[PDB]
DNA sequence: TCGTGCTGAGTGATATCTGCTTTGGGTGGGTGGGTGGGTTGAGGCAAT
DNA sequence: GCAGATATCACTCAGCACGA
């Protein structure tokens, strides 16, 4: 009962979502659209099964572009220290196997077996990549099947079978060379293809731009970590609240109205246009992933119900990579 | 005996599974095979065994199941049917226009790429192989090769096949191998002799074999289905145990082109990675392009929305649920689902087309122009493998009406499906010129 | 178990069988034959080991066809005939059915006193462009002579052709087996897709050719083996 | 004595070994006093073992009671103690032709169990005893020749309040800093700055454990890239014997999976199993590396992880653990020229990713200048082989009580004029936040040498002023 | 008050008996010998 | 021919009741 109220309390305030956003992430200074991505990320959006039987993805993957000594790798500690479940791994030491379904002999047998990864213990989970572009290109195709199908198929000896892996990937990547190239575009800086880039939902480039006031905010902010150890971080929500608090969030299943749906096809149009004759960064995919979005948004104000303002929202957060 | 398994699916997230060994008696031998989903009925036994107490260190005893039943895992099988519903089947055969409602009903959930439902149906469908006096073999498997752009519905097309489909196993370029594509060894141990196991390519037998991310897997690999795609038999030579198996199934490939997106200008070799033999050995080249158009895109974007809303969650009482998921299932597809699943099965195993008379001069003609237009440089020859094809196809198409005459109309849509395969590999140049010299047949 | 036998998705079984007397050295591998004998079970929880013990064989394998053979020789336009039989399903290619026909006929013997013995037999290279029905001529080959073994060079491997030094599992001794080569001795082999064969394969099928005999005697036995094909 | 030198005369007697152990077995409990209960009348009695033979009761010892062979024993009632076998490898320099080394097993028991690991110099004294082996599991028949083995006695592995008074009185000297810098490196002439950041990296900054996000670590990481013939592997090696851990790989001789850990399996439990590899196997130690440039970008990549993380995960082949790697690195680099050409920037002249020189705390540069002073006063001080420095035993345990006791926390003066030095590095203008947090760190390192538990504006300057002074002052 | 011949009882030594292999695997060897048998397949890592 | 586990038979000893 006690829980309760202070659950109904949280989602009293009408000021829950930047609240959310402000928490996320405390140790890191002032990054208010990468923390958005990965609160959405966490929330999740609705898994649908049509009347065909095949499956429609409802999990959201995200991955964070920058250049080397920004803060990149403290979100994705922060989430393996946060997440209910999830794991760590770096692109070097992970490998095809390991990173998805592994054929092992059985310990003490002459009968191989399959022996769990990293995509399958983190199950209805998120999982960390440290250093995608590390990644050899033979261990990258390995999870293209697992970020959409959201199942790992191996027909390797005598072990016929179809594992499911319904997992949610954020990854963290450096550009080619050494510093993100503001002329070159987003394909031009990775060398990821088009179909990894097409898979994720969303793209967060992170820019060291110099400027003297907030240079000495974030010297200030790193001295007083390492100066008042742990008081000088101040999220508004405890870790334990925001665990409780996201819990509640996960029950709920949005739906979709009308104007709502028309407003998503206007804003799909929208974008197709913009990229114009093909389109390189926009595939259909992207319709899917603003529902997705628009969905875990729903999701993070505790409504059972899609308005167009969280449409706009999500189109905006979608922009942004673009 | 058999060793029985839990299912991968049941098992808790990434927990180990757990398995018996059943014991088969009298009348119940032969009645499952290794690969199989099935619920055991019977005494759970267990008997004092020296070497568990030796190993262990405690009185343990091995313990095992006495079959009494064994079934398989609605009622006992969807493709089986009946008297009366063979009945249906030839009602709903009459039909004037039964092929394109049969095209329609297929993968009803994805909107465009109608080229690609009428290829998958085709090789649902199958052809009728032939032998001549025990000389000349000919295939009666349809293969289909499925390329284009990422975000296209290409891996969903083959997940639905795999369901409807009577006998399907499906394998990842990534993930598979030789070993696991054709056979793999164990030892018996009772006899203690070597026996084989059965391949992805065997277990799929009549049936298909779906492969997806095809241009990942590595040569080797891609070699060893080089002769179950053409001879149609798996020859494996390990301790001793030289044998030939048999392998007659229909193989259905979903790839990307090289580079990432398929450069319209350029033509089919360079685009993708495969060789020349492989690409001539599949009979429907069924090429995707994503370009961009208002009007092709709001309609997308109002039939995917449309989809999504449809299929959520919240969106006698079994008898309800059935006849809402009953009308869903008509609001998408002019024909239920089940229906077709039986169709499928009873049109591959009944029914076997054949030609009876048929003005040859049609397609004899089409091919000559085929092989005129071709000699253009940066075009593949037209050789006979497109006109077997084209009776293959012919002979699929006709197998829908449950129709053992191969009628005209037929014959000319499989010269239609024909010409433009190959006419939409071309480059664009080439492109301009086939289009206009190709105008009745397509 | 015949292969039209075989129910389709499962798997050829092999059953034991034992001879003794007048019944022995009666068959070969790979003849079909029909067997009448005792189900017996020979002990090897409380099961026994099946198998048969024969007491007759009729495998499928005089004057009066003397007398039809020299009268068919007599024809006028034996070879056309021959050339006509030659892949009667595939057109075209008249050279190249007139090839095989002396391929599958070979040429003769020659063996000098000193030691320098001129090879007899036959070979044929067919290398054109796909969709010309080479597998097929190398299927009627196969079918057509009596003994034909026919391989996929990429399916196979070195130990496939010509020979491969093994070792035997119950005896633990190093011996030799034979590859499609000694499989095919005294009769044709037809090998597709020479080009996917790997170079150390070809270089052993350039010696097998070369010599007609696969020179494998070393490591732990020093036997040789015929390769005339 | 040799373990070529033990005969048959030298049975029975005590003898003294020195050898490295190779491999010990897991605890073997060995009885010693037995537990017999009999079964009709429930008494209990407990019997001694004499020379590994039960002196077994044939009836129960009561008097109203006698059934004979009624006595049994209770396993889990009996008095136990330690046994271990370890397998000692004589050591390289004996062995005469170089053959395969001799080994001699030892038995240790009750406390002197886990008291030496694999791997490891030591000296044992024991007793050369000799024991028959049986022929067969099923008989008392045995063999002629007899096993040899030693029943160890002793194991040798081969602060007082004074010292700390001691210690304390060199902290008070004025010039501590030119003191330790010279004492470090005795031999290396007129590298004062490098001696220096060498010597800050020893000490380390400050630990920090962090809760509401992660652990802080201070450990330094330094760079030396200069012309060839300068001192920089002279250095590699004297920072080497000083650490207590640490590993001397090389460049081309070193591979990615051989730095981060190696995936293997027991063949004597027969359970896959994982090595530790350089950069693990130096944990709290200083890692050294010689050649960097000479080093392919595949095996690079996995020092980003190191100098930023402090661990390495690894997920392969059913392993998905994390090591960790709190060590220090100390890399070398020589110019793609055959010189160090000042005329183009250091991007060009030491290769490496620009990215990656930013990583490294301090980078120094190094030259080989032509002078007609440098190079006598050199010249006269590399030819006298053929200003006191204190013993290196003192100075080991000077860094040691340093890096163990103190613990410096900063103060608002040092922040203040911290922002001040980290906006100014960034305004003229490669500055990063990294720069500002090796500030950090360096101006801790520095306060652990003077034991001082604050960190002072004095300090920070010195750090500062170091930082500037490596890439050096065009 | 007591001395000794008869009896049941229980070990001691000795008679027959089974067993004398046993076993999968390279820190058990090949001067123990193949009529005692051993017939993988995926994944990781150095070389390049 | 050899060692080990097992069961067989024969011999001798402490108790008992009676008679001296
Ligand atoms: N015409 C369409 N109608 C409906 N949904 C579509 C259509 N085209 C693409 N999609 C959607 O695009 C998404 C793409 O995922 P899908 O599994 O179908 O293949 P993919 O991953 O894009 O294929 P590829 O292997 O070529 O990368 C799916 O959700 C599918 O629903
Ligand atoms: N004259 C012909 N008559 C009949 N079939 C022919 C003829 N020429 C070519 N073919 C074709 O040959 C095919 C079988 O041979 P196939 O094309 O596989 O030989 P191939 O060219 O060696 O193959 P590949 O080069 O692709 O390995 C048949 O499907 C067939 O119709
Ligand atoms: N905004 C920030 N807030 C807190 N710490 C930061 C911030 N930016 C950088 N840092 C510190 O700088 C260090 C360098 O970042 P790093 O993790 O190496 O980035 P990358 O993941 O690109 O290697 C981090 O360890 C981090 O502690
Ligand atoms: N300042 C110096 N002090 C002492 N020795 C020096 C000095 N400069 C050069 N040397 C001598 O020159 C040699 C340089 O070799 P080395 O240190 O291996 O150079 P590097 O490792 O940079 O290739 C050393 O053996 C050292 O004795
Ligand atoms: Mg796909
Ligand atoms: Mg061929
Ligand atoms: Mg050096
Ligand atoms: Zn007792």
């Amino acid at each position: 009962s006690d829980e309760i109220n202070e659950l109904k309390e949280m989602v009293k305030d009408e000021h829950i979502y930047d609240k959310l956003v402000r928490s996320i992430a405390p140790a890191v200074f002032g990054h208010e659209a990468v923390k958005k991505g990965i609160l959405l990320q966490m929330l999740g959006g609705v898994h649908k099964s049509t009347v065909e039987g095949i499956k429609l993805r409802g999990d959201i993957n995200i991955c964070v572009v920058g250049d080397p000594s920004t803060s990149k790798s403290q979100f994705l500690k922060y989430v393996v220290g946060f997440a209910p479940r999830s794991v760590y791994t770096s692109g070097k030491a992970s490998s095809a196997a390991g990173l998805t379904a592994a054929v092992v002999r059985d310990e003490e047998g002459g009968d191989y077996t399959i022996e769990a990864g990293a995509l399958m213990l983190a199950d209805n989970g998120i999982c960390c990549i440290d250093e995608f572009d590390k990644m050899d290109i033979s261990d990258q195709v390995a999870i293209h099947e697992a970020m959409e199908q959201q199942t790992i198929s191996i027909a390797k000896a005598g072990i016929h079978a179809t594992l499911n892996a319904r997992t949610s990937i954020l990854a963290a990547a450096n550009p080619v060379g050494g510093r993100y190239n503001r002329k070159l575009s987003l394909r031009g800086n990775l060398n990821m293809t088009a179909p990894i880039m097409s898979r994720f939902d969303l793209f967060f480039v992170i820019l060291d731009d110099c400027n003297e006031k907030i240079d000495t905010e974030l010297a200030s902010h790193i001295v007083d970590l390492h100066m008042k150890r742990d008081e000088a971080i101040e999220p508004p929500f405890s870790a334990e609240q925001l665990r409780r608090y996201i819990k509640y969030a996960r029950t709920f299943k949005p739906i979709l109205t009308k104007e709502a749906r028309s407003y998503l096809v206007e804003k799909y149009k929208e974008l197709r246009k913009d990229d114009a004759r093909s389109s390189y960064r926009i595939t259909v995919r992207q319709l899917e992933s603003m529902i997705r979005l628009s969905e875990a948004i729903a999701r993070a104000n505790c409504v059972d119900e899609i308005t167009p303002s969280f449409i706009a929202e999500a189109y905006d957060l979608l922009r942004q990579s673009i | 005996r058999v060793t029985l398994q839990e299912a991968p699916g049941t098992v808790p997230p990434g927990r180990l599974p757990r398995h018996r060994e059943v014991i088969l008696l009298a009348d119940l031998v032969d009645v499952s095979k290794p690969g199989e989903e099935v619920e055991v009925t019977g005494i759970y036994k267990n008997n004092y065994d020296g070497n568990l107490n030796a190993k262990n260190g405690f009185p343990v005893f091995a313990t095992i199941i006495e079959a009494n039943s064994i079934k398989r895992r609605e009622g006992l099988d969807v493709f089986s049917w009946t008297e009366e519903e063979e009945r249906e089947f030839r009602k709903i055969s009459r039909d004037r226009g039964i092929i394109d409602k049969i095209i329609s009903s297929m993968a009803p959930s994805i909107y465009g790429h109608r080229d690609i439902k009428t290829a998958v149906a085709c090789s649902l469908f199958g052809g009728v192989p032939k032998n001549v006096n025990g000389k000349h073999s000919i295939r009666g498997d349809i293969n289909v090769l499925l390329l284009g752009d990422p975000g296209t519905a290409k891996s969903q097309i083959l997940k639905y096949v795999e369901k409807t489909a009577h006998r399907a196993v499906f394998a990842t370029g990534q993930g598979a191998s030789a070993v696991g594509l054709t056979a793999s060894v164990r030892k018996d141990p009772i006899t203690k002799e070597w026996t084989l196991e059965g391949g992805a390519l065997v277990l799929a037998d009549k049936g298909v074999c779906l492969i997806d991310e095809f241009d990942k897997m590595n040569d080797q690999d891609r070699t060893s289905i080089h002769e179950a795609m053409e001879q149609q038999s798996i020859s494996i030579s390990k301790a001793g145990i030289v044998t030939t198996l048999q392998a007659r199934c229909s193989i259905i490939a979903a790839a990307n082109p090289n580079g990432g997106r398929y450069n319209s200008t350029l033509p089919l070799a360079q685009n993708v990675s495969l060789t020349e033999p492989i690409l001539s050995r599949f009979d429907i080249l069924c090429v995707v392009r994503d370009l961009v158009d208002e009007e092709a895109d709001e309609r997308l974007a109002t039939f995917v929305v449309d989809s999504h809303v449809r299929s959520h969650p919240e969106n006698n009482a079994r008898q309800r649920r059935l006849q809402r998921q009953r009308k869903k299932e008509e609001e998408i597809s002019p024909i239920p689902q089940e229906l077709l699943m039986k169709y499928i099965h009873y049109a591959r195993t009944k029914i076997y087309p054949k030609l009876h008379q048929m003005d040859m001069d049609k397609v004899s003609r089409v091919y000559a122009d085929l092989r005129r237009e071709s000699i253009s440089t940066g075009s593949f020859p037209i050789t006979v493998r497109h006109l077997e094809s084209i009776l293959r196809i012919a002979e699929s198409f006709a197998k829908m009406r449950l129709s053992e005459f191969v009628s005209s109309y037929d014959l000319d849509r499989a010269i239609k499906v024909v010409v433009d395969s190959f006419v939409d590999a071309q480059k664009v140049s080439v492109r301009r010129q086939l289009r206009r010299s190709f105008a009745i047949y397509t | 178990e015949i292969p039209e036998l075989v129910p389709v998705g499962e798997m050829p079984r092999n059953l034991t069988m034992t001879c003794d007397r007048y019944l022995t050295n009666k068959v070969i591998p790979g003849t079909r034959v029909t067997i009448v004998g005792i189900y017996s079970i020979y002990n090897s929880v409380a099961i026994r080991t099946p198998y048969i013990k024969i007491l007759g064989i009729q495998s499928d394998v005089t004057e009066e066809e003397e007398e039809e053979f020299l009268q068919l020789s007599r024809n006028p336009k034996l070879y056309e005939i021959l050339t006509n039989s030659i892949a009667p399903s595939i057109f075209g290619n008249e050279d190249i059915k007139k090839a095989i026909v002396c391929l599958l006929m070979g040429g003769s013997k020659k063996i000098l006193p000193d030691g320098m013995r001129l090879r007899g037999d036959i070979n044929v290279l067919l290398l054109g462009d796909p969709g010309t029905a080479k597998s097929q001529l190398l299927k009627f080959v196969e079918k057509v002579s009596p003994i034909a073994v026919y391989t996929s060079g990429k399916g196979s491997s070195a130990a496939g052709l010509t020979a491969s030094v093994q070792r035997d599992p119950m005896t633990r001794e190093f011996y030799l087996e034979g590859g499609a080569m000694v499989l095919a001795d005294g009769g044709v082999v037809c090998i597709d897709e020479f080009d996917k064969m790997r170079d150390e394969d070809r270089v052993a099928i350039h010696e097998a050719m070369e010599q007609q005999t696969i020179s494998i005697a070393k490591a732990g036995i020093t036997t040789v083996l015929n390769s005339r094909t | 004595k040799g373990m070529r030198e033990l005969n048959p005369n030298d049975i029975d007697k005590l003898i003294n070994l020195k050898g490295l152990v190779l491999r010990s077995t897991p605890v073997i409990p060995d009885m010693k006093v037995a537990f017999f209960k009999c079964n009709v009348c429930d008494h209990t009695m407990a019997v001694e073992i004499d020379r590994g033979v039960i002196q077994e009761p044939a009836r129960c010892e009561r008097i109203d009671c006698n059934e004979p062979n009624s006595m049994s024993l209770i396993h889990n009632r009996c008095s136990f103690a330690d046994k271990q076998v370890i397998k000692l490898q004589e050591t390289p320099d004996f062995v005469p032709d170089g053959q395969t080394p001799h080994s001699i097993s030892l038995c240790v028991y009750d406390e002197l169990v886990d008291s030496c690991r694999a791997g490891d110099r030591i000296e044992v004294t024991g007793t050369f005893r000799s024991i028959p082996i049986r022929a067969n599991s099923r008989q008392r028949v045995l063999k002629s020749l007899y096993k040899t083995y030693v029943d160890v006695v002793h194991v040798k592995k081969v602060i007082t309040d004074q010292d700390l008074a001691k210690i304390r009185e060199v902290a008070a000297r004025e010039d501590l800093y030119s003191l330790l810098a010279r004492s470090i490196a005795p031999s290396i002439y007129e590298l004062e700055d490098v001696k220096k950041g060498i010597l800050l990296q020893l000490f380390g900054g400050t630990n920090k454990t962090f809760t509401k996000g992660g652990r802080y670590r201070g450990d330094i990481n330094i760079l030396l890239c200069g012309d060839p013939s300068t001192s920089k592997s002279q250095i590699l090696q004297y920072v080497h014997k000083i650490t207590p851990r640490g590993v001397y790989t090389s460049g081309k001789g070193s591979s990615a999976v051989g730095l981060t850990a190696y995936i293997t399996r027991d063949v004597d439990t027969k359970q896959l199993v994982l090595e530790s590899g350089a950069l693990v196997l130096s944990d709290g130690g200083v890692c050294c590396i010689d050649e960097f440039d000479k080093m392919s970008d595949s095996t690079r990549s996995v020092l980003h992880e190191v100098m930023e993380q402090q661990t390495i995960s690894i997920a392969k082949a059913g392993i998905i653990t994390t090591l960790n790697a709190r060590s220090s690195i100390l890399a070398s680099a020589n110019p793609i020229g055959s010189r160090y050409n000042p005329n183009l920037p250091v991007t060009e002249n030491i290769d490496l990713p620009p990215p990656l020189l930013s990583r490294f705390d301090l980078v120094y540069l190094v030259l080989d200048k032509v002078d007609e002073k440098n190079d006598r006063e050199l010249a006269k001080h590399l030819t006298n082989l053929y200003d006191d420095v204190l013993p290196v035993e003192f100075l080991t345990m000077y860094i040691s009580y340093a890096k163990e006791h103190i613990h410096p926390i900063i103060t608002e003066a040092a922040k203040t004029e911290l922002v001040r030095a980290y906006v100014g590095m960034r305004k003229m203008g490669t500055a990063t936040t990294r720069q500002l947090e090796s500030m950090i760190r360096l101006a801790e390192a520095h306060a652990k040498m003077k034991l001082k538990n604050v960190v002072e504006l004095e300090d920070v300057q010195e750090a500062v002023r170091l930082i500037r002074s490596a890439i050096k002052d065009y």
